[PDB]
């Protein structure tokens, strides 16, 4: 259909373009995740003081 | 060689010898390398062909022994086509359903 | 003396002797990993 | 002791086999490999030896 | 020298069977039917397929003790 | 009993079309050498060679139903299954004798890889105690082999001619000196003046 | 990309993430001539004419397509320590094994088979056999190990498993480095509440099926 | 009593072949009392000389200068100058001194033949080698083991076998003489086996294979009208490497001092032995 | 051709001599079914 040329450039655009969408995904994923582990580590830690549950070995 | 060594060597000839005899001529594996000698001649002298010696006059020759080639050859040609477009009918179905399935 | 279908068995020899040479050397696949220093670039 | 009796330079094996064996083992060799070689290598290239470069090679960090 | 080089086939393995030609047919059909057979499951693994990456893809690993594979950072 | 049927007419098929060529099979064995008398089975044409290896093992083994078989059948049938057995006993003396020559010729093998041009590793002046027992051992036991064809003169001959070849060649490739005499004494006999 | 050899990395306060950076840069230049050489190659190749080429492009250069995996893999990772491979021992205790034939990490020596061939000479001398015979039987035990050793590409898979495990422990403790700081009062607070080293995210597994099966609904 | 010696004869077996090929070509002078001055009048040869019997000898070359104006211009009159003259201890075979018996089949100076009807250099300056046969075992100097020759030329039953009774008994088996020219060139071979000794797939395979001369002797009684067992022979020289080893190499034709031609009657019997396998399926059908 | 090599091997090689023609025959239907496996399995 089009040169090789054209296809390795295009092919060279997608592997970019997958890239970059791979990145918005770090990126949300690293943020949520830091909260995520901060707010279970404090809930861990509020049940266990409050008298809610007993964490054994 | 050392005639120690000599007696050495003699037994463990005999030994060999003996072992290879016992295990070619006890019963059971005689008649499993019997059986299986006979098995690998067929196999090897006696293979599905499609060349071979013709001796008999064209009057006492056989129909399938002249069209076997044909046969064999539209056997296989078919068989490659139709998987072929199988494998084409079988990529348009997946596309579809799952084109129709979401986006 | 005739041979049914001498033909066909002398061509299905050559092709089993030349597919197999083929897949074996690999003839026509070649590596081009020892020629990259010596080619051009493009963008 | 081993003693051996041998026309180095006239013998069928000696001198004349540098000459003949070489000439003669490589016969097919070059004949045929070189220019199946040849087709093989440039059929490939009926444009050019282009490098299509698919990592940014030109791109060098700040 | 002597010539050798032939593709003719050799009468060593040119016998025919008593009732006619060698089992040709017959050998033919259970190769077509083995074909069929391979290609027909190759061909249902290789195209109904998909790739789902979400949260319900990923299990907790494991050793092959069976405990939870955890690695400190020593 | 329809697998008795079965089997039974295998066997009479397979028993009695062999025996009619275990003639054949036997002359073409004889006719080769020792070395490898199933040769021309090999290379040339397999003359129901392997086919009768295998069925006279059956025809050795195998029960028979005589309820079906006929009164002539039948004794066609024992006709051929006696020589089926004629075969076996045939091939196990023939690969008895091609067994021996290769005994004679694997000391012939040694004494070749001896004396070659490109053994410059192993090159022995001196014959060794051990291949010189192997001869003398090797030359009684086809002297004693010789005397036991006697009744049969194309088998001594046979054996003549295709063992004491290599015998012969032995001989040649020694000196006349050391334990020679002694080595040779039964070969010197007889033997050796037919090899030359 | 021409990257730098010089990491813009502090190594007072992010350590091994200053040396893994290092190492990458390091390596990078040569891991990505490789690549390019390979990738170079496979284009090539399927700029071919029928059976020569593109008619078996995608299937018959498998090994290609490994290889340039693998190496891509390695330039990211960079160097491997055996810390790591000890580490990941626990699922792959041949990790060593795999991971030697793999990589031209060190050179490989028959050392199975040489101590065969020197078994079979002891058999040859007791037995008088000529020294070509215990020669050629000593190379022969060493060329089936040889044989026995070198391709195997079923250790290239299991290398990249092991590199894709690595690459995750590594980014996991870059970011447990570079957020160290931030969780010491936190983590001082929790060691005095828990008793337990098991990690937060399986307690708190454990404690959602926990109201999910006794909590009451209300 | 005796002990393993295969690493002292590996070590003296190499250390010999390296030594053997520093000194190859190994000479002793039979008169060294000669001024170098005289030497230019006379040739020299160059004799190979061994005696197994002797414990102490090892092969060697030896030199003898000798007057080429006293004796007529032939190998085997050179030799035996040699021997009545200087050392009587040469052996050789020699019968009939024309080149009809065969015995004196001997390397004159790189080419196989018999010495008796074979010339040599005049010139005084290029030295003669006289060597026995080359792949032919030595029994002393230029005597070799031809006994395997004669073992595998019994092999051929080289006799008039005939399966059909003469009609009257007081004639003779008749043969056109176009059916005996057919044996022309054929039948004068002396088996001197000066070319089968220098045939390489007899080099090689002493046994198996029998030699041009043998085979050519085969095709012989082949070819001849009067016998009838024509088939028989051709099926047994058709056995393993007996023949199928020639690689017609052509020397055998070269070598010939007689000036027969082994290589076209060989080319003959493949010939033949190759129909003779087509039509042993051609024609029993 | 596999006769071909093995001819040249037993006339060039007098070790190779040791091998009778039933082992050469064995050698040769191994061969045969390596070729014939080699060639499926390229294929699949
Ligand atoms: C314990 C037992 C003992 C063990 C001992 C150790 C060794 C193992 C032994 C085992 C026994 C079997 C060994 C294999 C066989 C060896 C044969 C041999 O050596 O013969 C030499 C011998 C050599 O003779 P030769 O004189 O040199 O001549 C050879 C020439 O090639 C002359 O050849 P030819 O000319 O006669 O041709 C042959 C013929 C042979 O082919 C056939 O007839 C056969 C067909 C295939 C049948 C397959 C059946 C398979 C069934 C399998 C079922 C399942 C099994 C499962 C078992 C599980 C376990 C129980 O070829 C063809 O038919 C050619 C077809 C070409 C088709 C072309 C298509 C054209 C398409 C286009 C159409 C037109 C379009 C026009 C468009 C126009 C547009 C303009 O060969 C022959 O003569 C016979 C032919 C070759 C047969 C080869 C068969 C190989 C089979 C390998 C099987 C491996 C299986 C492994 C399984 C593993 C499971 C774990
Ligand atoms: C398929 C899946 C399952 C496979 C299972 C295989 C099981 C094998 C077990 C073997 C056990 C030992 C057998 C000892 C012999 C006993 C039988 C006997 O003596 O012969 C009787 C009988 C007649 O023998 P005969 O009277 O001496 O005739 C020869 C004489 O020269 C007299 O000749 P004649 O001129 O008088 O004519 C008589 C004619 C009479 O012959 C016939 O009448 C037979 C004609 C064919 C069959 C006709 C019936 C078809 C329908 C059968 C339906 C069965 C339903 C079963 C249902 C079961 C339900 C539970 O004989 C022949 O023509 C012989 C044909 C030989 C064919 C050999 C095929 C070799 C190639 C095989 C692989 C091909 C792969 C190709 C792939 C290529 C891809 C490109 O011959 C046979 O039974 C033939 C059997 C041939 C195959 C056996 C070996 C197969 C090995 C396959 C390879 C597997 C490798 C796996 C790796 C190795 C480790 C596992
Ligand atoms: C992992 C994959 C595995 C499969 C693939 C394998 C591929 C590689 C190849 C492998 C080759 C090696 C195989 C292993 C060696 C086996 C050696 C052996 O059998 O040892 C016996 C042998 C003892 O027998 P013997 O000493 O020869 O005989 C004297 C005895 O006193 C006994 O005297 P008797 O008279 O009391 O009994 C005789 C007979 C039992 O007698 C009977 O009850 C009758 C048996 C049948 C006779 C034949 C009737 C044929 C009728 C026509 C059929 C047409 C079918 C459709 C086609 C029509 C168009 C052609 O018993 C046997 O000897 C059985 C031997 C095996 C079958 C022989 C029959 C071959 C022809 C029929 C089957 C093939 C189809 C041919 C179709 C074409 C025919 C023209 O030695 C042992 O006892 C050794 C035991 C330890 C070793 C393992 C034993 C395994 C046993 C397997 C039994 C299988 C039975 C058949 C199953 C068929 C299922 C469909
Ligand atoms: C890197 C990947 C891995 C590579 C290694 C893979 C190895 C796989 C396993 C190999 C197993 C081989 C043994 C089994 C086969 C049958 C052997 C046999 O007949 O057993 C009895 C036979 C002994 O018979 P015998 O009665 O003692 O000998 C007296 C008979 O008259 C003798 O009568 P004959 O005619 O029977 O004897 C001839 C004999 C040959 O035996 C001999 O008689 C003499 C052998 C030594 C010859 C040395 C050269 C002599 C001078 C020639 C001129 C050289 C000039 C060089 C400088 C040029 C400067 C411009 O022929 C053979 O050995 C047949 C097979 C030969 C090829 C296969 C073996 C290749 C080994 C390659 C590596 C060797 C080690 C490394 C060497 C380099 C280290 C830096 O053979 C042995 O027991 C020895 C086996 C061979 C040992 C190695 C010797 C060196 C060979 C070098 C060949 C190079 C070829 C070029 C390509 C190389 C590519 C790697
Ligand atoms: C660190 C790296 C180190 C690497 C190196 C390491 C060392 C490697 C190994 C080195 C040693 C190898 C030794 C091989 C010896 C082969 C026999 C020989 O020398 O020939 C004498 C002998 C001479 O016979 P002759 O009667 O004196 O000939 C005079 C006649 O006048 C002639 O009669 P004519 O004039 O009537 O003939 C007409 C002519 C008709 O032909 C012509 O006139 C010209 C034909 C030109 C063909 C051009 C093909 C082009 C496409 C392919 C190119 C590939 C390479 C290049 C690729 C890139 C460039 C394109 O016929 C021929 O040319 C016959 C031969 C050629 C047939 C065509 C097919 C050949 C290939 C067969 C398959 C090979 C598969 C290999 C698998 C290996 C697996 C390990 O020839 C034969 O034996 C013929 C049959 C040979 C079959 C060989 C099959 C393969 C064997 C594999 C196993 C070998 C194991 C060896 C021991 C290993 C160690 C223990
Ligand atoms: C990785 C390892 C690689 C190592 C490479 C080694 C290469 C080896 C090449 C060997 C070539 C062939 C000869 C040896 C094998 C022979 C096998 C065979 O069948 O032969 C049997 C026959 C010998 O046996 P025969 O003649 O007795 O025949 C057998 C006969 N019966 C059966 C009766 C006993 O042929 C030979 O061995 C011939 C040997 C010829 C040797 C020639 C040596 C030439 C040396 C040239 C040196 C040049 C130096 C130049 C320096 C320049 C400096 C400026
Ligand atoms: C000192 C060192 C010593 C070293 C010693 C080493 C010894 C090694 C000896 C073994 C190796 C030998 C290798 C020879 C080269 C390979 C040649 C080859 O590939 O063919 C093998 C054989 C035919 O070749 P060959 O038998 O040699 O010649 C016959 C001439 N008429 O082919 C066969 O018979 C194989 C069976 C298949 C043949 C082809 C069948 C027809 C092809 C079409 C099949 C179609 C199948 C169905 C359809 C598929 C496609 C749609
Ligand atoms: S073949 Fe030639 S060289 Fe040999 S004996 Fe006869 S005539 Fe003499
Ligand atoms: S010299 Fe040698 S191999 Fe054949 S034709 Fe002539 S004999
Ligand atoms: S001396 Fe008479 S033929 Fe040689
Ligand atoms: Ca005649």
């Amino acid at each position: 259909m089009f040169s090789d040329f054209n296809m390795y450039e295009a092919k060279v655009f997608l592997k970019a373009v997958a890239d970059a969408q791979n990145t918005f995904r770090q990126t949300a994923q690293q943020e949520n995740q830091l909260a995520r582990y901060e707010s279970q580590s404090q809930s861990l830690l509020n049940g266990s003081t409050s008298g809610a549950i007993s964490i054994t070995g | 060689m050392n005639h120690s060594c000599q007696k050495v060597f003699e037994g463990f000839v005999s030994a060999l010898y003996d072992t290879s005899y016992f295990f070619r001529n006890f019963g059971p594996f005689k008649a499993t390398i019997h059986y299986a000698t006979y098995a690998n001649y067929l196999a090897q002298n006696w293979a599905p062909r499609v060349s071979y010696i013709e001796t008999s006059t064209p009057a006492y020759t056989l129909a399938k022994n002249k069209y076997a080639v044909y046969i064999v050859y539209g056997l296989i040609g078919g068989a490659l086509i139709h998987n072929y477009m199988l494998d084409n009918k079988a990529a348009q179905k997946s596309q579809q359903y799952y084109l129709k399935h979401r986006d | 003396l005739p041979i049914r279908n001498i033909q066909f068995a002398r061509y299905h020899y050559l092709a089993a002797v030349t597919v197999f040479t083929y897949f074996a050397t690999r003839c026509c696949l070649l590596d081009y990993k020892k020629y990259y220093p010596l080619a051009s670039v493009k963008k | 002791m081993r003693r051996i009796f041998w026309n180095f330079k006239t013998a069928f094996v000696g001198l004349p086999m540098f000459s003949l064996a070489p000439k003669n083992i490589l016969v097919y060799p070059i004949v045929v490999g070189v220019p199946l070689y040849t087709f093989i290598v440039l059929q490939n290239s009926v444009r050019g030896f282009a490098y299509f470069d698919e990592y940014d090679s030109d791109v060098k960090e700040n | 020298a002597r010539l050798w080089w032939t593709l003719d086939p050799s009468k060593y393995y040119l016998k025919q069977i008593s009732s006619g030609g060698r089992n040709e047919i017959l050998f033919t059909v259970l190769g077509v039917t083995a074909a069929y057979w391979y290609f027909g499951n190759k061909r249902c693994e290789h195209y109904w397929r998909r790739q789902i990456d979400n949260c319900q893809s990923w299990s907790r690993a494991q050793n092959i003790n069976g405990n939870n594979l955890t690695v400190k950072q020593y | 009993s329809l697998v008795s049927l079965f089997k039974n007419t295998f066997l009479k098929s397979r028993v009695i079309g062999l025996s009619f060529q275990a003639q054949r099979v036997m002359a073409q064995m004889a006719k080769t050498d020792f070395e490898n008398p199933d040769e021309h089975f090999l290379l040339n044409d397999a003359m129901k060679y392997n086919e009768l290896v295998f069925y006279g093992r059956l025809a050795e083994n195998w029960s028979i139903n005589p309820e079906l078989f006929g009164k002539a059948e039948l004794a066609k049938y024992n006709e051929a299954k006696q020589t089926l057995i004629d075969f076996n006993q045939y091939h196990a003396l023939v690969q008895n004798l091609h067994e021996f020559y290769w005994e004679l010729k694997t000391i012939y093998l040694e004494l070749s890889r001896g004396v070659a041009t490109s053994n410059f590793h192993n090159k022995r002046e001196v014959t060794h105690s051990i291949i010189e027992s192997d001869i003398k051992n090797s030359i009684h036991k086809y002297i004693q082999l010789i005397d036991d064809l006697k009744d049969y003169p194309e088998w001594q001959h046979k054996v003549r001619e295709e063992i004491g070849y290599y015998a012969h060649m032995i001989y040649t490739s020694v000196n006349h000196d050391g334990n020679f005499p002694e080595i040779f004494k039964e070969f010197n006999k007889v033997d050796s003046l037919y090899y030359f | 990309v021409r990257l730098n050899l010089k990491s813009n990395v502090d190594q007072n306060e992010y350590p091994f993430l200053a040396k893994w950076d290092k190492d990458m840069r390091q390596n990078y230049e040569e891991y990505q001539n490789r690549i390019d050489a390979t990738t170079y190659h496979l284009q090539r190749s399927q700029r071919g004419i029928a059976v020569f080429g593109e008619w078996m492009y995608p299937r018959y250069f498998q090994k290609d397509i490994l290889e340039l995996e693998v190496l891509r893999r390695k330039q990211q990772l960079g160097k491997i320590y055996p810390e790591e491979v000890s580490s990941y021992t626990q699922i792959n205790p041949d990790i060593a094994n795999d991971l030697n034939l793999t990589f031209n990490a060190k050179l490989l020596w028959p050392v199975r088979g040489m101590t065969v061939g020197a078994g079979f000479f002891a058999f040859a001398h007791l037995f008088n056999l000529p020294y070509s015979f215990r020669l050629g039987l000593f190379v022969l035990p060493t060329a089936v190990e040889l044989a026995f050793t070198w391709g195997n590409k079923t250790s290239q898979f299991k290398s990249i498993e092991f590199m894709d495990y690595l690459l995750q422990y590594r980014v996991s403790k870059a970011l447990l480095e570079k957020n160290a700081k931030h969780f010491a009062e936190k983590k001082a607070a929790y060691q005095k509440e828990i008793n337990s080293s098991q990690s937060v995210q399986d307690l708190y597994n454990q404690l959602i099926t926990l109201v999910s099966e006794q909590a009451p609904s209300e | 009593a005796e002990s393993n010696d295969a690493t002292s004869i590996c070590l003296e077996s190499i250390s010999g072949t390296i030594k053997g090929l520093q000194k190859a070509n190994y000479v002793v002078e039979h008169n060294p009392n000669l001024t170098s001055e005289e030497k230019k009048h006379l040739k020299q040869f160059l004799v190979y000389r061994y005696n197994p019997a002797d414990p102490h000898d090892q092969p060697k070359y030896v030199s003898y200068w000798c007057d080429i104006k006293k004796f007529p211009p032939m190998f085997l009159d050179a030799i035996l100058y040699i021997k009545n003259e200087l050392d009587p201890t040469l052996s050789i075979r020699r019968s009939c001194r024309e080149g009809i018996c065969g015995s004196c089949a001997v390397n004159c100076d790189g080419l196989h033949t018999l010495a008796c009807i074979s010339g040599f250099n005049r010139d005084l300056s290029k030295p003669t080698i006289i060597t026995p046969l080359g792949h032919m075992f030595i029994l002393k100097d230029l005597v070799v083991d031809m006994t395997n020759f004669y073992a595998q030329y019994k092999m051929i039953e080289p006799y008039l076998k005939r399966k059909t009774p003469k009609p009257d008994a007081n004639k003779e088996y008749p043969q056109s003489p176009e059916q005996r020219a057919l044996l022309d060139g054929l039948y004068e071979c002396v088996l001197c086996a000066a070319c089968s000794t220098s045939c390489p797939s007899y080099w090689w395979h002493p046994d198996r294979y029998l030699g041009p001369a043998i085979l050519q002797q085969a095709y012989r009684w082949i070819v001849d009208s009067r016998d009838e067992y024509t088939q028989e022979r051709i099926e047994r020289i058709a056995e393993d490497v007996r023949l199928d080893d020639c690689q017609q190499i052509g020397m055998c034709s070269f070598t010939c001092p007689k000036g027969l031609n082994p290589q076209l009657s060989l080319k003959n019997l493949m010939d033949m032995v190759k129909d003779f396998r087509q039509k042993r399926i051609e024609q029993e059908v | 051709m596999f006769k071909e090599l093995i001819h040249i091997f037993r006339t060039y090689y007098i070790t190779f001599r040791y091998l009778k023609k039933s082992n050469i025959n064995f050698l040769k239907n191994l061969s045969y079914t390596l070729i014939a496996y080699y060639l499926i399995i390229n294929f699949q």
